[PDB]
């Protein structure tokens, strides 16, 4: 292919991402946000459990 | 999960290992999948002239 051609001619970087679950402990998360820690004050907190 | 225990403390005797209270604090908690049933540990031989 050439740098001007038509449409069906132009490169394309194609990943294809494949989430699969198994048995074994899942290791792939996302990220966990985290706001800021008040102290002296009738809050709620959320630890890890 | 594949955890592992460990807690180094200085001895000296030759053998008849000795009595006494022992904590072994967590290592790591690797995340496998695999079926542990069998296992066999390994040593070091000494090459020399
Ligand atoms: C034992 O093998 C089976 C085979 O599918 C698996 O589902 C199970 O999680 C394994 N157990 C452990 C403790 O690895």
């Amino acid at each position: 292919f050439q740098p001007t051609n038509g449409v069906g001619y132009q490169p394309y970087r194609v990943v294809v991402l494949s989430f699969e679950l198994l048995h074994a402990p899942a290791t792939v998360c996302g990220p966990k946000k985290s706001t800021n820690l008040v102290k002296n004050k009738c809050v709620n907190f959320n630890f890890n459990g | 999960y594949f955890k592992i225990y460990s807690k180094h403390t200085p001895i000296n005797l030759v053998r008849d290992l000795p009595q006494g209270f022992s904590a072994l604090e967590p290592l790591v908690d690797l995340p496998i999948g695999i079926n542990i049933t069998r296992f066999q540990t390994l040593l070091a031989l000494h090459r020399s002239y």
